[PDB]
């Protein structure tokens, strides 16, 4: 007659999902390009009320089977349920044609792209300040049980110099209580056994972390460039590692391989990783050596 | 699971309950032709708009119709032919879970919202792998079998007419196009009357504005009790591609997870 049941203790996901018409808001230019679909800049009037919102609109290619849509519908599922000052949020959705997800506009975008253009004003505590920010990111999902399966340059946008936000979320997935490995593409920034196992878990971002703050230190190079995807692995299984960035002290750089160890119980922790740049980060001439300061 | 048929000597009318979109529903009474037996029945007249003149005999969406039998929908007792199709059904005195939800509101378990919609789920599960498409699927044709258990009504009546706007699917308002498809739409629509206890979807609006909020993207806003992971459900139910939408299956499924554990996806109190 009723569903037997049996609970358990986990909170009621009570995030607001709001939804939005297409004519609340305008598509000024494009931001982005690619095969996902298109992401837009553009202003968002509520009506009623007073403001105008510059947001980035992401829009999307057309249902594949009842699964592909999933995908953009997962998404806006994790962006809607994160809080916190260094992931942005959801602001809503519009429900057409084609979903578009409605996120707040960062004015200097990719953190990759900032760290490419502005090589020569990029000094030691911005970089640790960033790497900071990052973590705390990271520990806030992890905190949260979602693992994010897409940790990159390219996904952290930056609100402002000093301020710089995580985002993509178009791979994560929540981890139950239940659980704490996920099976299942990023090559050059996975975890070992996520490319010989398809095994996600935390210290599979804190590689992804390890990279990460690779490509800041070295201001936006290529990982393994003009090594294929292909190979990587094989790499990886002799001990080869992504080389010491030159204006990284010995010190950064055993944080760094520490990251990229094999055994994913070896590697730091997101926590560890905020007390130890955040150490850094009150003396950044110490473990740094750039010469614009 | 066969169709009776009725004369009209057999059927009596006593008082009108209400009429809707399509027919007039009567409380009447079933006195067999042999028999002094006065039986509680309920006796839906429909008006033949066909002009051929063809409710004088049983057609074959008739027996359909009068096929049908499962757990959560409600039976057809028998049909009787004539000028006025008449539909006989039991009398169910608890009225629809439309009422129901208006008058308990918050009062009622979480794991009964979450169950109704599981029940709700199988009734037109039911009734999809059959052919049965329903075409007024709505909280107030839910009704109350049982203070734990409801059933679908109203089914099928929608194709014995010649060729509601608020639980309409859009290719349904624009091109007159009936799936179960749109039945997943209009399911939608039902579960959130009854997670907001009975509201009216789009209620500030005129129906002729509606289908413009569809197409802008705009849809129902989230049920105050409802957790997003509730309201993602009838969100996906609500998309403007067809092949997009949840099947009944995968709805009574995803819903019955979900009533094996209430306060997660539910907050009242
Ligand atoms: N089996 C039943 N037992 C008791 N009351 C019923 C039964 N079937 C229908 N009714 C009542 O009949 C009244 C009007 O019937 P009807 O017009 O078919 O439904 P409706 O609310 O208008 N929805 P619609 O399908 O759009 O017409 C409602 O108040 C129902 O509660
Ligand atoms: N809210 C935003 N503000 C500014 N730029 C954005 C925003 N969202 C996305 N972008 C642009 O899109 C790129 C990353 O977006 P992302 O959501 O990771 O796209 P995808 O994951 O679909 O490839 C960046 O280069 C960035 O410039
Ligand atoms: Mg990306
Ligand atoms: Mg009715």
């Amino acid at each position: 007659l009723v569903e037997p049941l049996t609970p358990s203790g986990e909170a009621p996901n009570q995030a607001l999902l709001r939804i939005l018409k297409e004519t609340e808001f305008k598509k000024i230019k494009v931001l982005g390009s690619g095969a996902f679909g298109t992401v837009y800049k553009g202003l968002w009037i509520p009506e009623g009320e007073k403001v105008k919102i510059p947001v980035a609109i992401k829009e999307l290619r057309e249902a594949t089977s009842p699964k592909a849509n999933k995908e953009i519908l997962d998404e806006a599922y994790v962006m809607a349920s994160v809080d916190n000052p260094h992931v942005c949020r959801l602001l809503g959705i519009c429900l057409t044609s084609t979903v578009q997800l409605i996120t707040q506009l960062m004015p200097f975008g990719c953190l990759l792209d900032y760290v490419r253009e502005h090589k020569d004003n990029i000094g030691s505590q911005y970089l640790l300040n960033w790497c900071v920010q990052i973590a705390k990111g990271m520990n806030y999902l992890e905190d949260r049980r979602l693992v994010h399966r897409d940790l990159a340059a390219r996904n952290v946008l930056v609100k402002t110099p000093q301020h710089v936000k995580i985002t993509d979320f178009g791979l994560a997935k929540l981890l139950g209580a239940e659980e704490k490995e996920y099976h299942a593409v990023p090559i050059k920034w996975m975890a070992l056994e996520s490319i010989l196992h398809r095994i996600y878990t935390h210290q599979s971002d804190v590689w992804s972390y390890g990279v990460t703050v690779w490509e800041l230190m070295t201001f936006g190079s290529k990982p393994y460039d003009g090594i294929p995807a292909s190979e990587i692995s094989s790499i990886l299984e002799k001990g080869e590692r992504l080389p010491q960035p030159p204006i990284c002290t010995i010190d950064v750089y055993m944080i760094m391989r520490k990251c990229w160890m094999i055994d994913a119980d070896s590697r730091p922790k997101f926590r560890e990783l905020i007390i130890e740049f955040s150490k850094m980060a009150r003396d950044p001439q110490r473990y740094l050596v750039i010469q614009g300061d | 699971v066969l169709a009776r048929i009725f004369k009209e000597t057999e059927l009596r009318k006593l008082k009108v309950l209400g009429s809707g979109v399509f027919g007039t529903v009567h409380k009447g009474v079933w006195i067999p032709e042999g028999e002094s037996i006065k039986i509680p029945v309920c006796i839906k007249v429909i008006e033949d708009k066909s002009g051929r003149q063809s409710f004088q005999a049983v057609t074959d969406h008739m027996l359909a119709i009068g096929s049908l039998d499962h757990a959560h929908i409600v039976r057809l007792l028998g049909l009787c032919p004539g000028s006025s199709l008449q539909l006989v059904t039991q009398y169910l005195p608890l009225g629809s879970l439309l009422d129901h939800v208006r008058q308990h509101r918050g009062a009622l378990g979480p794991q009964l919202l979450l169950n109704w919609g599981v029940q709700i789920a199988k009734g037109m599960y039911y009734l999809e792998e059959h052919g049965m498409v329903h075409r007024n699927l709505a909280a107030r044709n839910v009704l109350l079998k049982s203070p734990s258990q409801v059933q679908v009504a109203d089914f099928g009546v929608a194709d014995l007419l010649p060729p509601p706007i608020k639980w309409m699917a859009l290719e349904s308002i624009h091109f007159g196009k009936y799936t179960h498809q749109s039945d997943v739409w209009s399911y939608g629509v039902t579960v959130w009357e009854l997670m907001t206890f009975g509201a009216e979807p789009y209620a500030g609006l005129r129906l002729a504005e509606v289908p413009d909020l569809l197409e802008k993207g705009g849809r129902l806003a989230q049920p105050q009790i409802c957790t997003i992971d509730v309201y993602m459900v009838m969100v996906k139910c609500w998309m403007i591609d067809e092949n997009i939408r949840p099947t009944f299956k995968e709805l009574a499924n995803e819903f019955t997870r979900m009533a094996r554990d209430p306060p997660r996806y539910l907050v009242i109190k």
